[PDB]
């Protein structure tokens, strides 16, 4: 035979090491990261990330500095598909959330409209 | 130009002092709050500003590749001077 | 190109794609792909159900006499659903040559030890099973090797995070070095660097 | 005490709310005339199963599943929740 | 006085215009003793008495689904039908329009940028309506 | 859904190596209690061997109960053969950590955390 | 409340508590407890000292960078008292001596030093003030020290009229001088009754006294759970340990019994619950090692 038939639900919660405040406590966020409007370039919405929820971030007492106490806060996880960072997601038991990856819808482009005869989309300058 | 909080505590040239009800303060106690008394906002208002007959000047901040990347500034504005960016020296057309 | 670009090894080239061929062919039971790198290194991607007959071939092969096993590593890629990545680096004293063993595993999967082909196995896939958690069935003395001894979970793996769940200090209460939930004074800053351009239009995916 | 607010959850493509739309396309209007001091809070939504919430005083909310009811089912589960006011 | 938080101290489901569910996230949290709002009336229930059946913030949406199913299908615009039943209900109440004319409260650039608690407290709001009354 | 076990083929077999792995455990705390002079009682470490055990007892997965039974052989060969220290076989009693807010009202009262 | 005093974090070292805690007598035995509970919340601990900078290092771990503030003072210096508790909101007050000294004596000890401390922190604006008596303070007490602690508490309640007082009956612990010097006197039974109680519930009661609001005025009296007669209390500490300086004032505190005052609240009235000495005299006496329990009444 040499392999066994396991139809239960994948989960390796209790192999991971991490503490259970930091499996049942926080929401995972499965998402396309959205374009930069500062920028016009679109490689950084190309992969699904799974990021969670930010928790306190206070003031250090001697410097000011950002202190923290949330392990989670800088792990960002990179996913080729939705559904391989749903599977990553339920494996840890992390709950999550999913947004839709939302793509620009294509446009009607037209160069000769901005010079037209009698509609209003002519360029009042160029 | 250092200034002093009624505490007496010493205000930075960013302009921090603590509050008199501010627990903080007792890290100076027995001890000093080290500031700079050399405030760059002092020491290149007195600068004077540099006439020169061009239209566009660069600056450099003197030195050549001692001081920042060169930029051009124009002076066709004569209410305002032209500050540079980086150095804080300010130029004025003299037309 | 002469001054600043890598000179291409064609040479080089040719003789590992025919060696691959040659390693597919003898062994079509477990050799899944092969792929020869454009500054000439030699992957031999296999099934994981033949680690051990794979890698004595190599060694013990007379065309091939892998007799060092340089390195043996692994690496997750929590985007596949065999998400570890188990890549043996083997170099031929008498050919001249390195060669490259890759093959997968998930959490659940044990991979066969390759201590009775290398046993300079014996350390590195027990760092594996230290800094991963890949199981390696018969294996030795299988055990953590890097982390403390009280040490929940494997660091190396990216859904780890980069400072732990706990950190020490001493306390002189119960006059002893204790373990607490970790706490930073300054957080390590998360610095999102990736150009939204395009580098390389050669690596470039399809879309969807 | 008494009832303070009704609230109809149902779909607007799925069939087995069919009969609760047909209670709204020809029965609310009368019943909203009947009762006009009542909020009844007709809810529709993408692929919810038919429902009517009855929040009573002090916080108890009742609830009946009307999946799968024609219009005249709906009348009397919702004339019981009228006359019950419980 | 009751301090919470803001919307981008919390996450929190507000539905626009057009119907449309939408939920924010936590950015920052709020500053000093300040917490979120229904955590706020939650621990209000608990001391008065008379606790309420949510613990988090999954249990308030699941709540909320209770009261109306479309504020937790976030990014979803559900239609509404039903046009000619309020068209007839509207008709029972024969309600004078008055004489005074339609005057938006809102005329020039003047009057936009300060309109909530959050903009009353801008400065750089301030510097705006400043920039554009002289 | 055929996958490649570790050691047990269904169930049975993995309680099997827990049912052991627990009798190696309650068979060594008495020697743990002792050379590692902790002062806790044995019947304290032997609860504390039973929570641990009971913390894992929703697992219903062959393979990932036999990795927690071979992770608990680590743990059981790091306690015997002394390669932990005191420290490391008192981090399982979280002693100087103050206890949580476990109700909605003193963590509402204590910070932001759910 | 000053936004710098504002608790934040999780409660952990690098946490804010808002427990700007002056600790006068933090380089003794309960200081040592106090500031290790105090520092691990994240509080700003001042601690005057007036030793030896080294004898001062072991609180220096205790806490997160900048969270102990070590400064000078002296007990005959009001200066230095205002110069320490100016910027504090709670003055804790742990200054004592077994023994008097040829520069001080009870008097100057546990009535002029702690009456200087908690004038000095009310004409300071300190909110909380915390003063450590002991359970046996008396006037007409047969010793000096019980005499002259009865006179100082009674002071510090007349010029600090929220002061939260503290009565323990016989502190034990690794560093204390009362199961160590059980163990290392190798002085009789009597019919003195005691019941000692453990130095991490003090140190929890005066941190939970802190973190009480109702605790101000208060007077506490932190007692074991387990009266013992004082004569089979030495047989279980000479069980303990194996076996089969000094002053005529310690004689006379030693065969002074523990009273019961229970119009006076506990450790239990601040949350917690007293350790019994069984549990813990293996950890304190494993140290004098080269066991039936004892009869409670
Ligand atoms: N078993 C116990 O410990 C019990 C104690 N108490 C009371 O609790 C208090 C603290 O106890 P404990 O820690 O055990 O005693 P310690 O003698 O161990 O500690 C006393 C502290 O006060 C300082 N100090 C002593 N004399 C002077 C002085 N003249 N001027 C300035 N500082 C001085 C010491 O500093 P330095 O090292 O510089 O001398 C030390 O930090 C005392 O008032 C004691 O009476 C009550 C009940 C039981
Ligand atoms: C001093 C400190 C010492 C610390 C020691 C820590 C050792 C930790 C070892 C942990 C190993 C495990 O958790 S294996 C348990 C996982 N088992 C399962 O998930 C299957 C469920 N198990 C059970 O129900 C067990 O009660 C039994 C006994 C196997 C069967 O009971 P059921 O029948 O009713
Ligand atoms: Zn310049």
């Amino acid at each position: 035979t040499q392999l066994i038939t396991v139809d239960e639900k994948l989960d390796i919660t209790t192999l991971t090491g991490v503490p259970e405040e930091h499996i049942k406590t926080r929401k995972a966020r499965i998402f396309v990261p959205a374009r930069n409007n500062m920028q016009s370039g679109v490689n950084n919405t190309k992969k699904w990330k799974m990021e969670f929820d930010t928790r306190e971030r206070w003031e250090n007492p001697l410097m000011g500095w950002a202190s923290t106490a949330d392990p989670l806060s800088n792990l960002v996880l990179t996913f080729s598909t939705k559904e391989d960072a749903i599977a990553f997601a339920e494996k840890n038991g992390w709950s999550y959330d999913v947004e839709e990856r939302k793509v620009p819808k294509p446009k009607s482009k037209s160069y000769g409209a901005n010079f037209s005869w009698n509609k209003r989309t002519r360029v009042s300058t160029k | 130009g250092v200034r002093t909080s009624p505490t007496g505590e010493k205000v930075t040239h960013t302009g921090q002092v603590y509050d008199d009800e501010d627990y903080r303060r007792v890290r100076f106690v027995g001890r000093q709050k080290e500031v700079n008394e050399n405030f760059a906002i002092d020491l290149i208002a007195e600068q004077p500003v540099s006439q020169v007959g061009s239209r566009v000047i660069s600056c450099d901040g003197g030195g050549g590749a001692l001081g920042h990347p060169r930029v051009y500034i124009n002076l066709d504005k004569e209410t305002k001077t032209g500050t540079c960016g980086y150095c804080g020296l300010q130029f004025r057309q003299q037309h | 190109t002469r001054p600043t670009v890598r000179p291409r090894n064609d040479v080089a080239h040719k003789q590992l794609s025919a060696f691959g061929e040659y390693v597919a062919e003898i062994l079509p039971k477990y050799v899944q792909q092969v792929q020869v790198s454009c500054f000439s290194e030699l992957e031999i991607c296999i099934h994981p159900d033949g680690v051990i007959p794979v890698l004595t071939f190599l060694r013990d092969h007379s065309n091939a006499q892998f007799k060092s096993l340089a390195d043996l590593t692994a690496v997750d890629i929590p985007t596949r659903q065999n998400r570890f990545e188990i890549v043996y680096n083997l170099l031929s004293l008498r050919f001249n040559s390195r060669i490259r063993v890759k093959t997968y595993t998930d959490e659940l999967t044990p991979v066969e030890s390759s201590v009775s082909v290398y046993k300079a196995a014996n350390w590195y896939e027990r760092e594996i099973w230290d800094m991963f958690g890949v199981f390696f069935a018969n294996h030795p003395d299988l055990r953590r090797i890097l982390t403390d001894y009280g040490f929940e979970g494997h660091p190396f793996r990216k859904d780890f995070p980069l400072s732990g769940y706990v950190e020490l200090r001493y306390d002189d209460e119960v006059k002893r070095v204790v373990a607490e939930p970790v706490e930073l004074a300054q957080e390590f800053r998360k610095f999102d660097l990736n150009s939204p351009w395009e580098a390389f239009p050669a690596y470039r995916q399809p879309p969807e | 005490l008494g009832l303070r607010e009704i609230r109809i959850h149902l779909c607007q493509r799925s069939p087995g709310s069919q009969g609760v739309r047909d209670f709204i396309e020809k029965r609310y209007v009368e019943l909203k005339k009947a009762n006009p001091d009542l909020p009844i809070l007709i809810r529709e939504c993408s692929d919810v199963q038919p429902k009517l919430w009855a929040r009573y005083a002090f916080g108890q909310e009742k609830n009946v599943s009307l999946n799968n009811f024609s219009a005249d089912q709906v009348t009397r589960a919702l004339e019981n929740v009228l006359s019950s006011k419980a | 006085i009751l301090p919470g938080a803001a919307y981008t101290e919390k996450s929190a489901t507000y539905v626009n215009t057009e119907g449309r569910a939408q939920q924010t996230k936590v950015a920052v949290m709020p500053p000093g003793l300040a917490r979120e709002d229904w955590k706020i009336i939650r621990a209000l229930s608990e001391i008065a008495g008379m606790t309420l059946p949510y613990d988090t913030l999954d249990q308030v949406r699941n709540r909320l689904e209770e009261v109306s199913p479309n504020l937790v299908r976030y990014d979803d615009v559900e239609g509404a039908n039903y046009f000619q039943q309020a068209s007839e209900l509207s008709k029972l109440v024969n309600q004078q329009l008055l004489a005074d004319p339609l005057v938006p409260p809102q005329l020039t650039i003047k009057d936009f940028y300060m309109t909530d608690s959050i903009s009353r407290a801008s400065q750089t709001m301030a510097k705006c309506v400043k920039a554009v009354t002289e | 859904t055929s996958v490649k076990p570790i050691f047990s083929r269904d169930m049975n077999e993995a309680k099997r190596r827990v049912r052991e792995l627990y009798r190696a455990w309650y068979r060594e705390v008495p020697n743990t209690v002792h050379l590692f002079q902790l002062d806790i009682s044995v019947k304290q470490g032997r609860d504390k061997v039973r929570e641990m055990f009971k913390k894992n007892a929703h697992v219903t997965d062959p393979r990932v109960v036999d990795l927690l039974v071979i992770k608990g052989k680590m743990e059981l060969e790091e306690t015997i053969n002394v390669w932990k220290q005191r420290t490391h076989v008192m981090r399982f009693f979280h002693e100087t950590e103050a206890p949580r807010p476990k109700d909605f009202l003193s963590k509402f009262y204590v910070g932001h955390d759910p | 409340l000053h936004h710098a005093v504002i608790p934040h974090g999780k409660g952990g070292r690098s946490s804010v508590s808002g427990i700007v805690a002056t600790v006068f007598g933090a380089t003794g035995f309960l200081g040592r407890y106090l500031v290790n509970h105090l520092g691990r919340m994240g509080s700003q601990v001042i601690v005057p000292y007036r030793c030896e900078p080294y004898d001062t290092m072991h609180l220096r771990p205790m806490g997160d960078l900048g969270q102990i503030i070590f400064m000078d003072w002296n007990g005959r210096d009001k200066d230095s008292i205002r110069r320490a508790v100016e910027h504090s909101n709670v003055v804790i007050n742990l200054v004592g001596r077994e023994w008097e000294t040829k520069n001080f004596d009870f008097e100057d000890v546990f009535v002029k030093i702690p009456q200087a401390i908690a004038q000095v922190s009310k004409e300071a604006g300190v909110e909380k003030f915390i003063h450590i008596s002991h359970l046996n303070a008396d006037i007409k007490s047969s010793s000096k020290y019980l005499r002259n602690k009865a006179v100082g508490e009674k002071e510090v309640r007349e010029t600090f009229p929220e002061a939260t007082i503290i009565k323990p009956a016989d502190i034990f612990g690794r560093e204390d001088r009362f199961l160590n010097y059980f163990a290392n006197i190798r002085s009789l039974g009597k019919k003195t009754v005691k019941q000692p109680v453990y130095i991490v519930d003090v140190t929890k009661g005066i941190i939970n006294a802190i973190k009480d609001p109702d605790a101000r005025g208060k007077t506490f009296a932190f007692v074991g759970p387990n009266r013992y007669l004082l004569f089979d209390l030495v047989q279980y500490v000479f069980a303990v340990a194996h076996r089969p300086w000094t002053t005529r004032d310690k004689v006379e505190r030693i065969h002074t019994t523990d009273r019961t005052l229970p119009h006076l609240p506990g450790l239990e009235d601040l949350g917690v619950q007293a350790t019994p000495l069984e549990l813990k005299a293996i950890e304190v006496l494993r140290r004098h090692r080269t066991v039936q329990p004892a009869k409670t009444v």
